[PDB]
């Protein structure tokens, strides 16, 4: 759907206008989750090999936790570039074509007339 | 206390005591002992508590709301208006249900002190209870388990209808 949009500048992972968004904060929801996950990750890599779960292999558990924050933030850094990027378009093709998108006369309830379903 | 002008009583006619026998009654004896054992313990007990409470005095208040506009002059999918005009009619709703639990309390009261006259003594309130059962049939009856403020209007708009034209037809 936006393959001609990011066709004339190719096998860019954050273009520069991806500058111009508010980059995510280090506290986010998604990023405590993707920490939590690769926690998990640590754990099963612990419980697999028949290693204490929660003792064994400390260093391995914080780089576990590191390497999928780390991956996590430059994946939702993209993910809010593009949808900024669906946005600006949808708005732009709106104020492009006036005479496709009419204002619709909004009009009250004392003039539309809805038919009564009596429930007995 | 209440207050009696929403609960119309009328005032009581009590004959006197006049007897024709020598034998005393044990009922004014019985409630000569019922002021002295009860009523005198009792009404001290409440008198303690009464100054008990005049001692830390505090109030409360009855919740007024203010009139926001009805449905009829709300924008159709406008949820910002709509939900102020639903929960109005709502809060209606259950004031007007209140009413008619009201007159329904008045009904029974009349009955029951009129007692062997009551078909005859109680023909206003009997008037007054079709009345609202009839406004509030016409109000809110049909509707469902999924009430809403726009299928009230639309059940009166078609009363108005069925009206207006059978007013046409007798024209």
């Amino acid at each position: 759907m936006m393959t001609g949009r990011q066709a004339r500048a190719p096998l860019q992972f954050l273009p520069d206008e991806a500058r111009s968004l508010p980059p995510p904060k280090l506290t986010d929801p998604r990023l405590a989750y993707i920490g939590f996950l690769g926690y998990c990750s640590g754990l099963i890599d612990n419980a697999i090999r028949r290693r204490p779960v929660l003792s064994a292999g400390l260093h391995r558990q914080f780089l576990y936790i590191t390497s999928f924050v780390f991956v996590g933030y430059y994946l939702l850094k993209r993910q809010d570039y593009m949808y900024a990027v669906r946005d600006h378009d949808m708005f732009s093709y709106i104020k492009s074509h006036p005479e496709d998108f009419p204002e619709k006369d909004k009009k009250t309830y004392r003039e539309v007339f809805e038919e009564f379903h009596p429930v007995r | 206390s209440w207050d009696k002008d929403v609960y119309p009583e009328p005032p009581r006619r009590t004959p006197a005591p006049s007897p024709q026998t020598s034998l005393p009654n044990p009922i004014t004896y019985l409630t000569k002992a019922f002021d002295l054992l009860v009523d005198r313990p009792v009404t001290l007990v409440r008198e303690f508590i009464e100054r008990q409470h005049a001692k830390n005095k505090y109030y409360y208040y009855h919740r007024e709301f203010r009139r926001v506009p009805d449905i009829t002059e709300c924008h159709e999918k406008d949820v910002l208006c709509m939900f102020e005009a639903e929960m109005q009619w709502k809060r209606d709703y259950k004031v007007d249900q209140e009413i008619v639990n009201i007159i329904q309390e008045r009904l029974k009261a009349c009955q029951q002190r009129e007692g062997e006259s009551h078909r005859q003594n109680c023909a206003k309130e009997l008037q007054q209870f079709t009345q609202v059962v009839k406004a509030y049939q016409d109000r809110y009856h049909d509707l469902g388990a999924h009430y809403s403020a726009r299928k009230c209007l639309a059940k009166q708009k078609q009363r108005m209808l069925a009206e207006r034209k059978a007013t046409k037809e007798a024209a």
